[PDB]
RNA sequence: UGGGAGAGGGUGGUGGAAUUCCCGGAGUAGCGGUGAAAUGCGCAGAUACCGGGAGGAACGCCGAUGGCGAAGGCAGCCACCUGGUCCACCCGUGACGCUGAGGCGCGAAAGCGUGGGGAGCAAACCGGAUUAGAUACCCGGGUAGUCCACGCCCUAAACG
RNA sequence: CCGAGGGUAGGGCCCGUGACUGGGGCGAAGUCGUAACAAGGUAGCUGUACCGGAAGGUGCGGCUGGAU
RNA sequence: AAAUGUUC
RNA sequence: GCGGGGUGGAGCAGCCUGGUAGCUCGUCGGGCUCAUAACCCGAAGGUCGUCGGUUCAAAUCCGGCCCCCGCAACCA
RNA sequence: GCCCGGAUCCGGGCACCA
RNA sequence: GAGCUAGCCCUGGCCAGGGUGAAGCUGGGGUGAGACCCAGUGGAGGCCCGAACCGGUGGGGGAUGCAAACCCCUCGGAUGA
RNA sequence: GAAUGCCGGCAUGAGUAACGAUAAAGAGGGUGAGAAUCCCUCUCGCCGUAAGCCCAAGGGUUCCUACGCAAUGGUCGUCAGCGUAGGGUUAGGCGGGACCUAAGGUGAAGCCGAAAGGCGUAGCCGAAGGGCAGCCGGUUAAUAUUCCGGCCCUUCCCGCAGGUGCGAUGGGGGGACGCUCUAGGCUAGGGGGACCGGAGCCAUGGACGAGCCCGGCCAGAAGCGCAGGGUGGGAGGUAGGCAAAUCCGCCUCCCAACAAGCUCUGCGUGGUGGGGAAGCCCGUCGGGUGACAACCCCCCGAAGCCAGGGAGCCAAGAAAAGCCUCUAAGCACAACCUGCGGGAACCCGUACCGCAAACCGACACAGGUGGGCGGGUGCAAGAGCACUCAGGCGCGCGGGAGAACCCUCGCCAAGGAACUCUGCAAGUUGGCCCCGUAACUUCGGGAGAAGGGGUGCUCCCUGGGGUGAUGAGCCCCGGGGAGCCGCAGUGAACAGGCUCUGGCGACUGUUUACCAAAAACACAGCUCUCUGCGAACUCGUAAGAGGAGGUAUAGGGAGCGACGCUUGCCCGGUGCCGGAAGGUCAAGGGGAGGGGUGCAAGCCCCGAACCGAAGCCCCGGUGAACGGCGGCCGUAACUAUAACGGUCCUAAGGUAGCGAAAUUCCUUGUCGGGUAAGUUCCGACCUGCACGAAAAGCGUAACGACCGGAGCGCUGUCUCGGCGAGGGACCCGGUGAAAUUGAACUGGCCGUGAAGAUGCGGCCUACCCGUGGCAGGACGAAAAGACCCCGUGGAGCUUUACUGCAGCC
RNA sequence: CGAUGUCGGCUCGUCGCAUCCUGGGGCUGAAGAAGGUCCCAAGGGUUGGGCUGUUCGCCCAUUAAAGCGGCACGCGAGCUG
């Protein structure tokens, strides 16, 4: 679930935070950690570049297999499930019988404990990752490849999930989170299940300093502004838009469609997301 | 109050010094100029 | 002890008919709708027809003047978990009973909260009619909601 | 010491009264509609929700104290 | 089709 | 100061582009109804705010004047 | 200004303006 | 030119004392089981009071100043953005 | 001769202001030409979580000694951080380097860019992080963990012995990590002692006392003891740790696991080496003595040590080397490990200041400057507050006087906000313990609500804890009586005034460095929208980055702003979205038909229909997209008003709720409340000039150095002022500015004058020159008015101004 | 316009008189008392408070009376702001 506090200050009368209750193992496997770099949102010019960002706790980064097939027929035990802080998912840690340990995101369902496996022959049970076209049509599905051994690119958000909706040659045909109806390769691994802690969502930060523990700095309104700053600034006393509303860089901001209109994955798109 | 000169001899090195001076086309021509004023120091002193 | 009938309840799963939308084919001058019409939809190729797809909701015939439950109420089909209940036998306990102010639980619909879901339907709302007017009845649209999970609300011509 | 009571401070119940406001009752022959009683000209009532000058309408579910 | 009918 | 207006009883056309004043309601006379409303058939009523001027002719074009809406009235 | 349009002239279509 | 200032990055450091007493846990009560109630334990928090530290609210002084922004009295934050 | 001209020089203001914290001085004795100012002594005051002491920046000889006083020093100077000179900084162990990585920087490979250059995996560089071997004392005028003395330790090289498959930049382990809280045991540090050691002291009424006063330790190898950290052992299998591996990882079996063993720290002890006071002598910083100094017991006790300890929590907490292990080439007369021995051990820093007169502030400048130590007592605690130890100071002009006036301070009869824009300011209140505490509420709160009582000292009785021993002592919480004193017991210092009621913002936060701290920004939360990943978006010509080693429960953009209850109608215009038709549509295609030239083949030019994208037109959608949400006339069996109607217009005519409001012009609307009196305030009414629903609407507990209104308390705010204090002002000695200044021999009135006259006219008044004072004038000073206009002057900003460009299509 | 600081308050006044009071008068539709109205008169006097930034004004309580106006709408090298 999630777990509640007594308002026994202002901020604590609305914050929630996760209830880890999946959570077995409380630090993370030394030799699957590489420092994480934080950027504050600088590129290599030193530039901001994605504005309101920086100061958030230090973080070490788990490394996690996005590939699977990179073992396939060797199966897996399922050692412990660990809080991780650079995603929303909780990842699972597995002792595979070969004796490699590796990590992957906890698909919802994993009991510490299970054994898991990845290939053609792979079961179609929870945490397990087979090429999208050895997979049950209808099944659901996470952390799925895009093109073939390219990395799992698709659902690995907490909760998150695709399904499989039927076939086409060479390629399948998922809908993904979005609800974007996408035809993916079928010789793409997947890991059949949805993502674990569907309840982050549900999360209320509840108070200004919690944003700033996620590294996430102040936004400040273009309304806020002068007009050297945005397209919505100055004016005197408070004021509407006066413009269709607009970004700092001038383009609008309410409906403008983006995605380049002769991108090469056109033909791959059936349907445009849902709501 | 505190004031603007904080002296500190890596950051005077370091940003005005022989070195970081070559490595650039403008420190380059400044050490061009002042040589060719003929200034006895070209750059900033500093104890290291 | 042994048997019974049943939409009693909860969970999981699953089947076909229909409506809608989408994709393909084929086809053309209207379709829809009413008291009559208009709005609406249609040569930007609609209706009607065939194939494929997606999704949600309700389960036709059986079906009854029927069955079950304390009441609200419960209807495709399968399994699981579970309540009541009747009958047979005349085996066991020996009045252990009845009712029940408070208390506790349950309690259709609508409604509220947080997430999902959204085909059909449809308060509000828009339009077309009717009309003296028509903030209505009729027609074309259409949002909550109706559906699921969890938590509230605790009303009723909750009636025999 | 206790002590009538006086004084200070803060509560509780009650009563009178108050600009204005909310509906209620009553008032021989005001204004607008015509919701209900005959299938009352859309059967009615109903709990609820939303809406509307007003009666009321509509959705959802119920009831017959309805259909003939 | 068809709203309404002053009071005792 | 600047823009717009004034026409049957009411609310609005016509004016720009001179000659011929129109629409809904109201009012009046008939019908229908026991009667009333609604409905149906017919009809009356504006010399166009006022006074000037232009024109053969002015609701109409042009000037004053009387009203009536609107907008402005800022810098110390 | 010219060409493409309809029942000399309104349609319009593009373009020029010292 | 970021030795001032603004933001971020890496790596260290600092925050007297006192107050309030969340969750949890233990025991008791409760019930079919529960919720839940009670006491104890516990030690949460952009929680309270208040130094250092960071501030700069009101007033007064200063105004060729001690000072090109300072001093005194007050006053804000002070485990956190 | 003028340019607020330029450079220089010298005047005026002027013996004027000032001489830089109000912590404070007095005397005696030295020195010397000269002394308030230098040295010495005594007395006095100030700091003492410093105004004392260590360290790091920065500074760069300022350090020490001799000799100086021209200048520097806000005065003086014999003195000095000043002048001249001489001296002074000593390391294998401290800091940095010959070690390691962090961001970042650089950068073989590689990528990009007219040039210059930009990037870039490894690698290299980069520290206040990791790693690493020295502690106590003595010595110098000046250095000392550096020299010396004692006791210790590290690496490198060689050698001897013992031992082993030795061997690395490769594999693995370890290094290696947060926040808050916290156990045990120690140490630093402290308090007490009737015990130990000590020069002495008995005063002024008393005390020869268990009197007073001083001191009662520091370092220490191995061993030992205590306290803690780290850590399983064995076997078999093996496909993983880019080769190998006996290591590590994974599987199995065995044994044992709040132990132990092994190992490493801390603390104690410890051969030994040091230290060692008051006092009064000699000095004038130190010495000698004390002194064979003593070197003990009890208590308090860390935030520090054992430390990589423990618990809980979520926001989930560097790297790399040293080090250990595994093996690879290799090599196994080698090599490594262990013990011992001999030898070897480099470069740079080291003075001094360092919360300041030596750093940053032009100054010996009331400002700024990171880390550690920071004693005692008492006040609940404490780094707070008062006093005080060690130690350091009296702030580099003084002496007088005792005016106005100013500053900072103290008290005040009666009154008590009557002050004023405003209780501005200053009173009041004030800590702790106990009693007690309302509306309302989101059940936390509002709370320190409000309000009240207590508080010292003495004696008697007594409860529990720590330490020890279960006792004595010491220490820590209490409780109960009976008393004493004073005006008064947190007797000094430090330490809330309270309440009622509105506006705005939910809240803690943030902001215009240096006139605005707020109602502004942020904020959790809500919604819209873009984004399928080589994402969108952003920075860049690009490469490349950020986004993100993320993936729609995510990332960008926008508005709104906890929460509650809500968020209506308009899609005609603009925006965005959808629409393969139609309309227009550029280059290009096409080439009917015409042309220039040529004797000609030919060469060359113009060129219609038709084909031909995006965009625009056109058809729809869309409001938490830009935005918008009417007018006139009539009507109720009293008046008044209009539920109702008529009609024009609109894309549609403002709903709920609010309303004279941070919005109301008229306006101090009207009425009600509060006041003796209320342009403010609160509650209402509604013809809202000109509220209204995410530029959100109406509410809201709590919160606020926000802005209103009111009451109690208390006051020098005031009636209305008085007195007192100190620092200035004043006088004397020392030093001695400034802006300003056409020149000046610079009066009043009434006139006149470019319209406000010391300067002109007429009259009047007036001996010459100062000092303290006050500010009416010199259209006083300062600043080439910042308002306004002007200039075909400038800059920031905007858009459906013009015209370009990037970007996108 | 190479600067004449701008409302109101406070403090300090000083002048005018078209006199608010006090003093002297005439006329009165002046019985007395008390008023009206004009004349003479500037010596003195001319209050405290509620509201507002206010001048002004209204209001409370008084008063013999609660005067009006000039002085750069007197007065910021006097203060306030
Ligand atoms: C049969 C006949 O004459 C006729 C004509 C036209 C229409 C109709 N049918 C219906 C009329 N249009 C009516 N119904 C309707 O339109 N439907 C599609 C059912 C309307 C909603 O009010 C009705 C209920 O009034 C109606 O049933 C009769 O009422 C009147 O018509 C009506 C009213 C209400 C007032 C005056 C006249 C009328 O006709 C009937
Ligand atoms: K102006
Ligand atoms: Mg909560
Ligand atoms: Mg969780
Ligand atoms: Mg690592
Ligand atoms: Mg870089
Ligand atoms: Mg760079
Ligand atoms: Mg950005
Ligand atoms: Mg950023
Ligand atoms: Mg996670
Ligand atoms: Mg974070
Ligand atoms: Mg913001
Ligand atoms: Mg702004
Ligand atoms: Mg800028
Ligand atoms: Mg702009
Ligand atoms: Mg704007
Ligand atoms: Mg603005
Ligand atoms: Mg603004
Ligand atoms: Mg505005
Ligand atoms: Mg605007
Ligand atoms: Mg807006
Ligand atoms: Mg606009
Ligand atoms: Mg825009
Ligand atoms: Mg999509
Ligand atoms: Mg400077
Ligand atoms: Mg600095
Ligand atoms: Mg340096
Ligand atoms: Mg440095
Ligand atoms: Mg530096
Ligand atoms: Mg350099
Ligand atoms: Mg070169
Ligand atoms: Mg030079
Ligand atoms: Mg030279
Ligand atoms: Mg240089
Ligand atoms: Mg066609
Ligand atoms: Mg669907
Ligand atoms: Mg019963
Ligand atoms: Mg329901
Ligand atoms: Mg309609
Ligand atoms: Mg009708
Ligand atoms: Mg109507
Ligand atoms: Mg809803
Ligand atoms: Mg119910
Ligand atoms: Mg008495
Ligand atoms: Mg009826
Ligand atoms: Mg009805
Ligand atoms: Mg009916
Ligand atoms: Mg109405
Ligand atoms: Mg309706
Ligand atoms: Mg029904
Ligand atoms: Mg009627
Ligand atoms: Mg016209
Ligand atoms: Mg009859
Ligand atoms: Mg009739
Ligand atoms: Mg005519
Ligand atoms: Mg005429
Ligand atoms: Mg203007
Ligand atoms: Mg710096
Ligand atoms: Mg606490
Ligand atoms: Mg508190
Ligand atoms: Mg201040
Ligand atoms: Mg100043
Ligand atoms: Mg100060
Ligand atoms: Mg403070
Ligand atoms: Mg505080
Ligand atoms: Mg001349
Ligand atoms: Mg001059
Ligand atoms: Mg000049
Ligand atoms: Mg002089
Ligand atoms: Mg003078
Ligand atoms: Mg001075
Ligand atoms: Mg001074
Ligand atoms: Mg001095
Ligand atoms: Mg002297
Ligand atoms: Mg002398
Ligand atoms: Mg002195
Ligand atoms: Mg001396
Ligand atoms: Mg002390
Ligand atoms: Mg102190
Ligand atoms: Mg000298
Ligand atoms: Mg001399
Ligand atoms: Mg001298
Ligand atoms: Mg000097
Ligand atoms: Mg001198
Ligand atoms: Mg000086
Ligand atoms: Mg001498
Ligand atoms: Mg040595
Ligand atoms: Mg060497
Ligand atoms: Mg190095
Ligand atoms: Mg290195
Ligand atoms: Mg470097
Ligand atoms: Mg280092
Ligand atoms: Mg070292
Ligand atoms: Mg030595
Ligand atoms: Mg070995
Ligand atoms: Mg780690
Ligand atoms: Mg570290
Ligand atoms: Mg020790
Ligand atoms: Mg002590
Ligand atoms: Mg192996
Ligand atoms: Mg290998
Ligand atoms: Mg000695
Ligand atoms: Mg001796
Ligand atoms: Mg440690
Ligand atoms: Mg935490
Ligand atoms: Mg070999
Ligand atoms: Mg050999
Ligand atoms: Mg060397
Ligand atoms: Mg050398
Ligand atoms: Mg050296
Ligand atoms: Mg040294
Ligand atoms: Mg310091
Ligand atoms: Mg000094
Ligand atoms: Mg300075
Ligand atoms: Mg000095
Ligand atoms: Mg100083
Ligand atoms: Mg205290
Ligand atoms: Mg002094
Ligand atoms: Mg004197
Ligand atoms: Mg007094
Ligand atoms: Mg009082
Ligand atoms: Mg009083
Ligand atoms: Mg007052
Ligand atoms: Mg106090
Ligand atoms: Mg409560
Ligand atoms: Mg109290
Ligand atoms: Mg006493
Ligand atoms: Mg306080
Ligand atoms: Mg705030
Ligand atoms: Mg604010
Ligand atoms: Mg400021
Ligand atoms: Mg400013
Ligand atoms: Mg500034
Ligand atoms: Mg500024
Ligand atoms: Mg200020
Ligand atoms: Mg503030
Ligand atoms: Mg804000
Ligand atoms: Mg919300
Ligand atoms: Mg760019
Ligand atoms: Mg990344
Ligand atoms: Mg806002
Ligand atoms: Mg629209
Ligand atoms: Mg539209
Ligand atoms: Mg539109
Ligand atoms: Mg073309
Ligand atoms: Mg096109
Ligand atoms: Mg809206
Ligand atoms: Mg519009
Ligand atoms: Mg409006
Ligand atoms: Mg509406
Ligand atoms: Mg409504
Ligand atoms: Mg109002
Ligand atoms: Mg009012
Ligand atoms: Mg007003
Ligand atoms: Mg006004
Ligand atoms: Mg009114
Ligand atoms: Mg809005
Ligand atoms: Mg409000
Ligand atoms: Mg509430
Ligand atoms: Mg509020
Ligand atoms: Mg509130
Ligand atoms: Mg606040
Ligand atoms: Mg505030
Ligand atoms: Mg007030
Ligand atoms: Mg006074
Ligand atoms: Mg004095
Ligand atoms: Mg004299
Ligand atoms: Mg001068
Ligand atoms: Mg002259
Ligand atoms: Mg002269
Ligand atoms: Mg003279
Ligand atoms: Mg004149
Ligand atoms: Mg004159
Ligand atoms: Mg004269
Ligand atoms: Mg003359
Ligand atoms: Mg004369
Ligand atoms: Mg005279
Ligand atoms: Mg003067
Ligand atoms: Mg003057
Ligand atoms: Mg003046
Ligand atoms: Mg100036
Ligand atoms: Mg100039
Ligand atoms: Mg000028
Ligand atoms: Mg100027
Ligand atoms: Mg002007
Ligand atoms: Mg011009
Ligand atoms: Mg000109
Ligand atoms: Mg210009
Ligand atoms: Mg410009
Ligand atoms: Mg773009
Ligand atoms: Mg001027
Ligand atoms: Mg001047
Ligand atoms: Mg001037
Ligand atoms: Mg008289
Ligand atoms: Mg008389
Ligand atoms: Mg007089
Ligand atoms: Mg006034
Ligand atoms: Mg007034
Ligand atoms: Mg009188
Ligand atoms: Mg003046
Ligand atoms: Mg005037
Ligand atoms: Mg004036
Ligand atoms: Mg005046
Ligand atoms: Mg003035
Ligand atoms: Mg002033
Ligand atoms: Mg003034
Ligand atoms: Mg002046
Ligand atoms: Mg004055």
């Amino acid at each position: 679930a999630v777990k509640k506090f007594k308002p026994y200050t202002p901020s604590r009368r609305f914050m929630t935070v996760a209830d880890f209750s999946e959570i077995t193992k409380t630090e993370p496997e030394k030799s699957l950690v590489k420092p994480l770099k934080k950027t504050g949102g600088r590129n290599n010019q030193g530039r901001i570049t994605v504005r309101f960002r920086g100061g958030g706790h230090k973080r070490l980064y788990r490394i996690i297999d996005f590939k699977r097939w990179d073992k396939v027929g060797i199966p897996a035990k399922v050692a412990a499930i660990e809080y991780d802080p650079n995603r929303s998912a909780r990842i699972a840690l597995l002792h595979y019988v070969d004796g490699e340990k590796r990590y992957i995101i906890a698909p919802d369902g994993l009991q510490v404990g299970q054994q898991v496996v990845a290939g053609p022959d792979a079961p179609i049970q929870v945490g397990n990752a087979l090429p999208l076209r050895f997979i049950p049509v209808g099944t659901v599905v996470h952390a799925v490849e895009l093109e073939p051994k390219k990395g799992a690119k698709l659902a690995r958000a907490a909760g998150t999930s695709a399904q499989i909706q039927g076939r086409e040659g060479d390629y399948v045909i998922l809908r993904l989170p979005s609800g974007e109806l996408r035809k993916v390769h079928g010789e793409c691994y997947a890991t059949v299940g949805a993502v674990g802690n569907a309840d982050h969502k549900n999360i209320v930060l509840g108070k200004a300093g919690r944003s700033r523990w996620l590294g996430r700095r102040p936004h400040v309104r273009g309304a806020a502004m002068n007009p050297v700053d945005h397209p919505h600034g100055g004016g005197e006393g408070r004021a509407p838009r006066g413009r269709p509303p607009a970004s700092p860089w001038g383009w609008q901001t309410k409906g403008l469609k983006t995605r380049k209109r002769r991108k090469p994955s056109s033909r791959f798109i059936i349907a445009r997301r849902k709501k | 109050m505190k004031r603007t000169w904080q002296p500190n001899r890596r950051k005077r090195a370091k940003t005005h010094g022989f070195r970081a001076r070559m490595r650039t086309p403008g420190g380059r021509k400044v050490l061009k100029r002042r040589r060719q004023k003929g200034r006895w120091r070209l750059t900033p002193a500093v104890r290291k």
